[PDB]
RNA sequence: GUUGGGUUUUAAAAUCGUUGUAAAGCAGAUUUGUUUAUAUAUUUAAUUUUUGUAUAUAGUUAAAAAUUAAUAUUAGUACGCAAGGAUUCAUU
RNA sequence: AAAUUAUAAC
């Protein structure tokens, strides 16, 4: 977590003498370089220069603006100051897309050009669709997007849930989970989501209900050799002398006895995609999950990792709202051996030997 | 470095890139459990608050001078250097990311004052190749005829920024004559007032340029007037420094040598030649005082 | 409790094992092994447990210093067809060292070849005995 | 009922009806501005706007660059997003894999 | 007060991995991180030409495997010849460059491997071998610059 | 071609008894192991550091060099591996006759007439060994 | 043993925990010179 | 990762999921064959009713079967029914085979060498045009 | 954890030095000790005056 | 920097020193500034 | 002055009070505010600028030695499989 | 080469 702090900077130090560009005071009608001069002159405190015209604030600024209208290329990185980016358009530091609901189909093993051997897990993304959007009272950033999966007969769900899919008109889905999207990542209800929504190299987070183990002891749940102290603040004797100490008289919260052992909601938050099969709507991940086959796994993107945004300048940039296909792109025209999109090598070197 | 080809970067130069996804190392990624709610892909926008995003519905926050709700109280600096409508959060809740609803209104950039349009200005190309103290470094970076004082013959608009060098030397950078007037009859009145003028002479005769330091004169007025200094510059103008009650030699040298930089940059604006100070016998013989 | 390990949300506890037939699984792994033999890293095979056992293997195995050229007898044939499972479990008797080993049979750098002329099953039986002896009599007892 | 837990089984329904009252007390004030003088101070841009912030590029006390990110959302775009159809993805955006191994600035 | 821990020093020189259905060794034959790093006096075979018994060489350190990284172990090893010649002593402490092991160690390419007998070669304090010739087939994991630039890199690897 | 260039390099720095062996196709892993008899520990370090540069401009792959411990220093060119031993320490070990005697490592090596012939082995020591069977 | 320096607790968060052991004639009834959180 | 997140040694549950993976420690008998004799809870098995031992479990199963071949009905209790309807069909998948070994495959199981003939006499002519699930399993509204 | 809770080995507040002996609350939960000046086991850890700095010598 | 930096306001090169004490009613006026005196 | 070696605390526990652990069997939907057994930051090997500095050689960073986890809004006394892993593979 | 281990592993 050390090396995870951004550049520290307070608020009492964002003043005129620190801004990278001309510090701009607000005056109602328009910005300006000088402080607002109070209208009632009786307010003006002693030794407070109500500057009507300063040259240095007006000269340094004058050369600045002229140089940007005349030499755009050199002063490129100073064009977001006065021309801010619009809304939508996939800001990289701000936009969070939505994921989709996949089903664990099977497992296999793949190999890169290098002699490496991966343990692949084919996830099937059957029939995803944005079934509705929701916001907590129109608050900011509290947006959500629910995505159904696996169209099903109406005779399947209970009434009180099928009646919900009979609200937004979408086909009655098998299940639908929700992802917190940014208001720029929205899409109209019903957008048939393709699997190509994901790119074959991004680090994708999944969440699922791992395999149920019933009721196991300690040797299986937390099986260890020895421990259970977390003694912490409670006093104890070292270096005898003034000694009266206290000990435990209750099973402190968070002990480690027997329990359920695993019907919870697991979360892998760094799995990189391996092979997007966009004919069969399959995604392969080079990891084995401890989940029963047939589970539903909600896919997201690892928004950032190791310190760098996922959809940054260098690496690819996603199909932002979603992946909309063409008009003539009929996947049924091509065999499953053509609708494949493999990945770059995940390892820099053959992992039986060492780094050259 | 290289052709940016990520394959031809490893296979050729062996620039091993840090494992990004499948490594066994930490893979620094906070906010995995500590941050409840929508997290934006901006990396560490919540790491000084204690890696949480819970609060900040609240407008008020403990603020030292200049921070959030300190904008009503008066404080000289932030009253001339901070838009009051700009005061944000407190001292550790600094906003590395702020998201608000509502349309965006861009109050236009402020235009320029006292520039009659349709007056094409000549421009100065400032460069670091210049010595950074040359007089061409303090002239305005855009020269308007609206700013050239013509009543006195001046080609370019006068400078607007002055060097911050605390001058403890004197010289004839563009002076022509520095006289002082004192009174030996003066005994009690202004003991220190005389103690400064005479001292400024003893600290003026040690001026800094290859001139004969006898550009300085010392007159004995029997007028019984408080000692007064008169400095006249090459072009002719005279500067009478103010000898107030409680001003010593070290103060005067900063007075004149500032009004002697403006006089130089006024003369350099009037077409007078430039006597550039440089290393001659005084940047030495003062280098030994080390 | 303060922890609630199990979670009974309708999303998690559901199972999509009813509609899997709408996804042709075994039809895919063919079209996924077929891609592997279309690539360099495999050749189609239809062995039958009796057929492979005892048959000699050429190997090669890439690796950085030089390829490992090693000759040995097959003994398992884990898959019996060209599926991605593969597997061989050869014995390979290189030198004074004996080395039973497994070949995933899809690896680019782990390439080999099997031949079926001297792979008479009645030769496999001897190789099986040769290993047990080397196995049992190397226990540092 | 922890103290900090009873303070919120009370104030959370109040914090709701408070801020939603301010938003109402804005439309009255913005509509009053609309009938009032159009081009005036009237406390910033009156018509449901958030004065864009110009001052978000700083050089902190340790002489290094510090950027303040600030984003707004026009209620029209996010409303056009939710009823219109996005654009077709460019063939070069999905056929080019998101490459692993984030290149340095080499 | 609070007998916080006894021996406490095996935990600094052993690879102890809890058994909790997730952390667990396994028999090998599953994937990298095979298991059982061979931690006790195991009486490895010597193979290089010396009077090391070539049938017995008793172990010292409590860890031996490459998924445990024999590539930086400094694995000490004591020589216990049941007979040497009736040139080393039967009582010295040489390092060892482990070659192979009967335990089926799965490689990072699925290539399982197990040999007839776990063997190794004695070497010195500067990581130079003590023999001239080696009579066995070493493992790929002996390719590091750690045990290469003095190791003859005897012959055919695996 | 490349193996001969290493000889036109070392032989300039006054290396003696330089012997190359095309050990390829034989039991070893490298394909051309060479041997050099330099005198001083420094004289072993130069020839080590000298062949590195030749492995920097023509065969640019010059990943690494080591610091010290140059009694018997070894420098590989990957598969053309150059040994540089002191004047001594060669009347001990092979210098030849382990790779100049090793047969061509061909197939059909399945327990020939008792393999305990080892003219490359019996040249240096005895090395008892028992051939096995299903016996 | 010899129970010395009683402590009369008034409430909490309004007694400062140094004034508890106050009301005893000593060097207490002053301000703790170096407090720990 | 490369090793499954759970090793070989871990018991899943009753009514668990399949959770497919590679493993090499199964198939004790000629599994899936008309006399598999495997008994457990995970679906690929027969429900292990309460018997005093695995051997005594077979003896129960044998004498439950050779009472379905005399009286073509039976009133069993608990988990003997599912593991008899399953075994009642195995006998009939074994009747149509009729090879010289089936009757020696079925003479080993039943405590009766007569019923084997009746089994092999009726069931071909009787279950010829029925694919599978030859035995009915009606749950009675009563209880012991 | 920002809320904190990293208490020391016991002491809460320590008053001024007053020569060799410096006070301390030693808040924990009780005491027992002794005392060089009059040695009697003295439960009253709420206040223990150490000697120069040796926690061995008290009150 | 060294700590909380406060820059006292500055003027042009020429209007900096010896500003004219020219007022309007109780107000220091100048072409550039205004300040109650 | 006679004089001093000892330092430590138990052997069948239906838990039977609190305790914590798990749980009340399908919720379309983690997470405005509770509460954090959550736990390490480094002993190694091999490189990349053995170059800075000194007569010998740093200092940074990366590859390798192992498993990731989210609580409470819906009708109930069979097997949560009609079981031999297919939500009836053909009818009886 | 033996009947044993420990095994608190299916």
């Amino acid at each position: 977590w050390y090396r995870c702090y951004p550049s520290l900077m307070e608020e009492k130090d964002r003043d005129m003498y620190h801004c990278y560009y001309p510090y701009l005071f607000d005056h109602g009608d328009k910005m300006s370089l000088y402080p607002k001069i109070p209208d009632n002159p009786r307010e003006w405190q002693v030794e407070q220069l109500q500057t009507t015209y300063d040259a240095i604030r007006e000269d340094k600024y004058d050369a600045f603006v002229r140089l940007r209208a005349k030499f755009p290329e050199l002063y490129q990185d100073t064009y977001a100051w006065d021309n801010p980016p619009p809304f939508g358009e996939f800001n990289m530091f701000y936009s969070v897309r939505f994921g989709m609901i996949g089903v664990k189909a099977f497992t296999c093993k793949d190999y890169d050009d290098l002699g490496n051997q991966f343990d692949c897990t084919a996830f099937w993304f059957p029939d995803n669709q944005i079934v509705k959007h929701s916001t907590r009272n129109g608050d900011v950033g509290t947006d959500k997007v629910y995505v159904g999966a696996m169209n099903v007969p109406v005779e399947f769900h209970k009434p009180h849930v099928a009646a919900f899919y009979k609200a937004a008109g979408v086909p009655v889905k098998h299940v639908s989970a929700g992802f917190p999207v940014t208001p720029d990542a929205y899409a109209p209800v019903g957008t048939k989501l393709d699997v190509r929504h994901f790119k074959p190299g991004q680090e994708v987070t999944i969440t699922f209900q791992n395999t149920d183990y019933g009721y196991q002891g300690v040797m299986f749940r937390h099986g260890f050799d020895g421990g259970y102290v977390w003694l912490g603040d409670s006093k104890w004797q070292r270096r005898p002398g003034c000694m009266g100490a206290e000990g435990q008289k209750r099973i402190y919260p968070g002990h480690r006895m027997a329990g359920q052992t695993g019907a919870s909601a697991e979360t892998y938050d760094g799995v990189p995609v391996w092979r997007i099969d966009y004919k069969n709507s399959l995604i392969y991940l080079p990891t084995l999950i401890d989940a029963d086959v047939g589970t539903y796994v909600k896919f997201r993107d690892t928004i950032n990792t190791k310190g760098y945004t996922l959809w940054n300048e260098h690496r690819g940039t996603p199909p932002f709202p979603t992946f909309i296909p063409s008009e003539e792109e009929d996947l049924s025209k091509l065999a499953t051996d053509e609708g494949q999109l493999t990945s770059p090598p995940l390892y820099m070197y053959f992992r039986d030997e060492f780094a050259a | 470095p290289a052709s940016h080809y990520t394959f031809a970067n490893l296979k050729k130069l062996g620039l091993c890139a840090p494992q990004v996804a499948l490594s066994r190392q930490p893979r620094l990624r906070p906010h995995v459990g500590h941050l409840n709610g929508l997290v934006y892909p901006l990396p560490y926008y919540a790491m000084w608050r204690g890696n949480h995003d819970k609060y900040t519905y609240n407008q008020a926050t403990p603020a030292r001078w200049g921070e959030g709700n300190t904008n009503t109280m008066y404080h000289q600096h932030y009253a001339h250097a901070k838009c009051p409508t700009d005061y944000g959060r407190g001292g550790r809740e600094f906003q590395f990311l702020s998201v608000k609803r509502g349309k965006l209104k861009r109050k236009p950039l402020p235009t320029v004052q006292y520039v009659d349009p349709n007056s094409k200005p000549q421009w100065v190309f400032k460069s670091w190749h210049n010595p950074l103290s040359a007089p061409s470094m303090w002239e305005r970076e855009v020269q308007y005829p609206e700013h050239t004082p013509a009543h006195t013959g001046a080609k370019r608009p006068l400078a607007v920024v002055a060097p911050k060098t605390s001058h403890k030397h004197l010289f004839l950078m563009h002076m022509e004559k520095v006289t002082v007037t004192v009174s030996p009859l003066l005994f009690g009145y202004g003991h220190t007032l005389q103690k400064a003028a005479l001292d400024f002479y003893r600290r003026g005769l040690s001026a800094r340029s290859p001139f004969p330091s006898d550009k300085m004169f010392l007159y004995y007025s029997i007028d019984h007037i408080t000692p007064k200094i008169e400095v006249t510059w090459l072009d002719g103008s005279v500067y009478v420094p103010p000898l107030i009650e409680g001003v010593k030699a070290q103060d005067l040298i900063q007075m004149v040598m500032e009004q002697a930089w403006l006089a130089a940059d006024r003369m350099s604006a009037e077409g007078r030649v430039l006597n550039p100070i440089a290393i001659d016998d005084y940047k030495w013989e003062q280098l030994i005082a080390f | 409790g303060y922890t609630r390990e199990r979670t009974n949300r309708h999303f998690f506890v559901s199972r999509a094992n009813a509609f899997f037939s709408r996804l042709p699984i075994s039809r895919i792994q063919r079209a996924l092994a077929m891609e592997a033999i279309k690539k360099g890293s495999m050749k189609p095979w239809k062995h039958t447990k009796e057929q492979i056992i005892g048959s000699p293997i050429t190997c090669n195995f890439e690796y950085n210093p030089r390829p490992v050229r090693l000759i040995g007898t097959v003994m398992d044939a884990h898959t019996e067809e060209t599926s991605i499972k593969g597997g061989l479990k050869v014995y390979a008797r290189s030198e004074e060292a004996n080395m039973m080993l497994w070949i995933p049979a899809g690896n680019p750098k782990l390439k080999y070849e099997v031949t079926a002329a001297k792979g008479s099953f009645e030769h496999y039986l001897d190789e099986r005995s040769k290993w047990d002896e080397a196995w049992l009599t190397g226990r540092a007892r | 009922d922890s103290f900090k837990e009873h303070y919120h089984r009370v104030h959370l329904p109040r914090r709701l009806a408070l801020q939603r009252y301010i938003k109402r007390e804005e439309a009255r004030l913005s509509r009053h501005k609309g009938k009032a003088v159009a081009a005036a101070a009237a406390a910033g841009v009156q018509p449901g706007e958030v004065a864009y912030k110009y001052n978000r590029w700083w050089v902190s006390n340790d002489h290094e660059f510090v950027h303040q990110f600030a984003f707004v959302e026009d209620p029209d775009v996010t409303r056009e997003k939710r009823n219109t159809l996005p654009l077709v993805t460019k063939e070069n955006i999905w056929k080019e894999p998101q490459q692993t191994f984030f290149l340095p600035f080499a | 007060g609070n007998p916080v821990n006894k021996t406490w020093f095996r935990h600094n020189l052993i690879i102890r991995r809890k058994g909790s259905y997730r952390s667990r060794w396994g028999n090998g034959t599953e994937g990298y991180g095979a298991g059982v790093p061979l931690s006790d006096q195991v009486k490895l075979h010597c193979v290089d030409n010396t009077n090391c018994k070539h049938v017995r060489l008793i172990a010292k350190a409590t860890a031996e495997r490459f998924a445990h990284c024999r590539v930086f172990p400094a694995v000490a090893h004591r020589v216990s010849v049941q007979r040497f010649k009736g040139r080393v002593k039967p009582g010295n402490i040489y390092w060892v460059c482990l070659f192979t092991r009967r335990q089926t160690n799965t490689r990072m390419s699925g290539l399982q491997t197990n040999f007839d007998r776990n063997t190794c070669i004695i070497m010195n304090d500067q990581r130079v071998p003590l023999g001239t010739r080696v009579m066995y087939c070493a493992g790929r994991h002996v390719n590091h610059k750690y045990h290469l630039k003095a190791v003859v890199l005897a012959n055919f690897f695996v | 071609e490349d193996v001969k260039e290493i000889a036109n390099i070392l032989s300039s720095l006054k290396v003696r008894d330089l012997c190359c062996v095309d050990v390829s196709e034989k039991t070893s892993n490298f394909d051309y192991m060479m041997f050099g008899t330099c005198e001083g520990a420094r004289h072993i370090h130069l020839a080590a550091w000298a062949v590195q540069d030749a492995d920097k401009v023509h065969r640019i792959s010059k990943i690494k060099r080591q610091q010290t411990d140059e009694l018997w220093e070894v420098v590989p060119v990957g598969r053309i591996v150059v040994n540089l031993m002191v004047e001594s320490f060669r009347e001990e070990m092979t210098l030849e006759r382990k790779w100049a005697v090793t047969r061509s490592m061909d197939p059909l090596a399945a327990a020939n007439a008792p393999i305990s012939e080892g003219r490359q082995v019996k040249a240096h020591g005895l090395w008892t060994l028992t051939l096995n069977l299903q016996d | 043993a010899a129970a010395a320096a009683a402590a009369a607790a008034a409430a909490a968060a309004a007694a400062a925990a140094a004034a508890a052991a106050a009301a005893a004639a000593a060097a207490a009834a002053a301000a703790a010179a170096a407090a720990a959180a | 990762g490369r090793p499954p997140p759970v090793m070989g040694h871990a018991k899943r549950m009753r009514f668990a999921g399949v959770d497919d993976n590679p493993s090499v420690t199964h198939k004790p008998w000629d599994t899936s064959e008309p006399l598999m004799a495997d008994y457990g809870w995970e679906r690929g098995k027969l429900p292990k009713f309460r018997a005093r031992s695995p051997f005594h479990r077979q003896q129960i199963a044998r004498r439950m079967v050779t009472e379905l071949i005399r009286k073509d009905y039976v009133i069993v209790g608990g988990a003997r029914a599912p593991a008899l309807r399953i075994l009642a069909d195995h006998v009939v998948e074994l009747a149509k085979a009729g090879d010289t070994d089936s009757r020696q495959q079925l003479a080993y199981f039943l405590h009766d060498p007569l019923m084997v003939d009746k089994a092999f006499d009726e069931y071909p002519r009787r279950f010829r045009d029925m694919n599978a699930k030859y035995a009915m399993m009606t749950r009675l509204k009563g209880r012991r | 954890a920002a809320a904190a809770a990293a208490a020391a080995a016991a002491a809460a507040a320590a008053a001024a030095a007053a020569a060799a002996a410096a006070a301390a609350a030693a808040a924990a939960a009780a005491a027992a000790a002794a005392a060089a000046a009059a040695a009697a086991a003295a439960a009253a850890a709420a206040a223990a005056a150490a000697a120069a700095a040796a926690a061995a010598a008290a009150a | 920097f060294q700590s909380e930096p406060y820059f006292e306001e500055e003027i042009e090169a020429y209007r900096a020193h010896h500003r004219p004490d020219v007022y309007v009613y109780k107000y220091n006026v100048s072409p550039t500034h205004l300040s109650l005196r």
